[PDB]
């Protein structure tokens, strides 16, 4: 209360917030688990020349099928709008 | 007293090929670069090469059919002599 005042405090809502600290609670750690499994680290990251081939490599595939994505999704948002699409009749 | 002096001596006799071992190793352990290197150089350089050679550098997996909609040269979108 006291918003807009040199009074202003926090209200009881915003310190209780403030009171769940969520110690010893850890509800994500499901998907760290699951991402080391895929045993990325101790194959690429951990070695320099590695994590660099990581980069490279993993930004040469990426940057292809990404396009490759927004490609298909642009051939199918302009469906029947495309010269592709609307093969010309020649007039008699 | 002189055969201790004579091995103290001799223990460097091979200065240049330890020297030559201690760089040998840095070589070895700047060999894994190129795994980054050489692709890098290809992913720049892959627009010089002709199309029969990007298929093959690729295994196949990019062809003519593969260049985007609106290919930098229009009149080659979709082939060598278009759409249709
Ligand atoms: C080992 C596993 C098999 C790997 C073989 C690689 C084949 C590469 C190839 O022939 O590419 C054809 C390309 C294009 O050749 P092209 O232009 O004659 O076309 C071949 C025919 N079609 C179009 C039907 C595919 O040529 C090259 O890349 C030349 C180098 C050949 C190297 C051969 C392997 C050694
Ligand atoms: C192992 C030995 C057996 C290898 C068989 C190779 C067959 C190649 C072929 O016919 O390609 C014709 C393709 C396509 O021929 P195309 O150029 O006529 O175009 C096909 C499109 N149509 C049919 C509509 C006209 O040409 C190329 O890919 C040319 C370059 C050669 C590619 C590299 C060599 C082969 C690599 C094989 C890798 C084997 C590992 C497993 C597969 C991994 C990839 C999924
Ligand atoms: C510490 C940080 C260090 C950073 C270092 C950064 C280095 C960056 C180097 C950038 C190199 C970029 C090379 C790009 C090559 C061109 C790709 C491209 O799109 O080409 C356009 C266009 C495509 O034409 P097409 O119609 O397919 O027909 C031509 C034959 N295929 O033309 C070409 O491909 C021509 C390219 C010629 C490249 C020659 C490269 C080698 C030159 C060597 C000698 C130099 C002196």
């Amino acid at each position: 209360s006291g918003f807009g005042t040199s009074y202003a405090h926090d209200p009881k809502w915003i310190e209780d917030w403030m009171a769940r600290k969520r110690v010893g609670v850890d509800r994500m750690d499901w998907f760290f688990r699951a991402f080391n499994r895929l045993r990325l680290y101790e194959l690429f990251f951990k070695s320099t020349p590695r994590f660099y081939a990581f980069m490279v490599i993993g930004g040469l595939l990426g940057s292809y099928y990404w396009s490759r994505f927004w490609e298909q999704y642009w051939i199918r948002v302009n469906k029947g709008r495309l010269y592709k699409d609307v093969p010309y009749v020649y007039p008699p | 007293t002189l055969a201790v002096y004579h091995r103290l001596w001799g223990m460097t006799e091979q200065f240049a090929a330890r020297k030559k071992w201690g760089w040998r190793q840095v070589y070895h352990r700047m060999l894994p670069f190129q795994i980054a290197l050489y692709p890098s150089l290809m992913w720049y350089l892959f627009g010089w090469f002709d199309d029969p050679y990007k298929e093959a550098m690729t295994l196949g997996i990019w062809n003519v059919s593969k260049r985007s909609l609106y290919f930098w040269d229009p009149l080659r979108s979709g082939g060598d002599k278009g759409w249709y």
